[PDB]
C-alpha cells in the first residue's frame, strides 16, 4: 500500500534529480523496494548499474543486495541470517520490516502448495523459527503433524453488446 | 350468436330450432349500438320456466371468465401493438 507509492516517488526521483549518478540513500531505498515486489531481475540490474564509488561509500546497500543473491538461489535459511546482518535506521527500517514478513509469507505459501508431506526440521528453516515454535503453530492453523517420525503434512449488459455486435 | 339490443321473441323462436342440433345450446347477444364502455356482449342459456302455470322458454344470464392458449396470445400481442420498424430492421435483442 504505502510501499507502492514510495516506489513511485523514488522511481521518478532516480532519473530527475542527479547528474546521472544519484546519492547513496536513494539507491538503497529503491533497491530494497524492488525486493518487496520480488522483481529480482530489475534489482540485480540495479546493483550492476551501481558504480564502484557507491560500493566503497555505502556498505548497507551491499547488504541489501546480499539477501537478494540468495532469493535468486531460493534458499530460505540463508535469507533470514542476512535480514539480521544489517540494519540502517529510518532510511532502511520501514521497508525492511516488510521484506522480512514478505519472505515468510512466500515461504509458508510455497510449502502449502509444494509439499503434500515435508520433514519438520526442513520446515523449520522455511519459516525460520525453531522446531518447538513451529509444531505449536501448525496445529492451530489445522495442518497435521505426525510425531515419532516427525513429519508435517500441509493441507444482461455484456450479452446485449455481443448480440448487437454480431447482428449489426 | 345473434345481433341486436335487449332480448326479444324473435331470438327465442330461433333458439328452439337450435335445440334440435344439441338439446342444450348457448345463446349470445352483442349490441353494436352500445352507449356503454364495459364489454357489450352478454351470455345466456335458456331455461324452461313455468309462468302462470304454462311452461315458457325464458333466458337466464351467465357471468364470464378469461382462459388458456399462449400460441394464440403471442399473435394477440402483435395484433394489439400495431408498431412499425424504426431506422433499421428492428433489433434481435429487442424482438426477443
Amino acid at each position: 500500500f504505502s510501499f507502492k507509492k514510495l516506489l513511485d516517488q523514488c522511481e521518478n526521483q532516480e532519473l530527475e534529480a542527479p547528474g546521472g549518478i544519484a546519492t547513496p540513500p536513494v539507491y538503497g531505498q529503491l533497491l530494497a523496494l524492488y525486493l518487496l515486489h520480488n522483481d529480482m531481475n530489475n534489482a540485480r540490474y540495479l546493483w550492476k548499474r551501481i558504480p564502484p564509488a557507491i560500493k566503497s561509500a555505502n556498505s548497507e546497500l551491499g547488504g541489501i543486495w546480499s539477501v537478494g543473491q540468495r532469493i535468486w538461489q531460493r534458499d530460505f535459511p540463508g535469507i533470514y541470517t542476512t535480514i539480521n546482518a544489517h540494519q540502517w535506521s529510518e532510511t532502511v527500517q520501514p521497508i525492511m520490516e516488510a521484506l522480512r514478513d514478505a519472505t515468510r509469507r512466500r515461504a509458508f505459501a510455497l510449502v502449502s502448495q509444494a509439499y503434500t508431506s515435508i520433514i519438520a526440521d526442513d520446515f523449520a528453516a522455511f519459516v525460520g523459527l525453531p522446531v518447538e515454535e513451529a509444531v505449536k503453530g501448525i496445529l492451530e492453523q489445522g495442518w497435521q503433524a505426525d510425531s515419532t517420525t516427525r513429519m508435517v503434512l500441509p493441507r444482461l449488459a455484456r450479452l446485449t453488446d455481443y448480440v448487437a455486435f454480431l447482428e449489426n | 350468436y345473434t345481433t341486436g339490443g335487449p332480448p326479444d321473441p324473435s331470438d327465442i323462436h330461433v333458439h328452439k330450432q337450435v335445440c334440435e342440433i344439441i338439446e342444450s345450446p348457448l345463446f349470445l347477444k352483442l349490441n353494436p349500438m352500445t352507449k356503454h364502455t364495459d364489454l357489450p356482449v352478454s351470455v345466456f342459456e335458456s331455461v324452461i320456466d313455468i309462468i302462470n302455470g304454462e311452461a315458457t322458454m325464458l333466458f337466464a344470464e351467465l357471468t364470464y371468465t378469461l382462459a388458456t392458449e399462449e400460441a394464440e396470445r403471442i399473435g394477440v400481442d402483435h395484433v394489439a401493438r400495431m408498431t412499425a420498424t424504426g431506422s433499421g430492421e428492428n433489433s434481435t435483442v429487442a424482438e426477443h
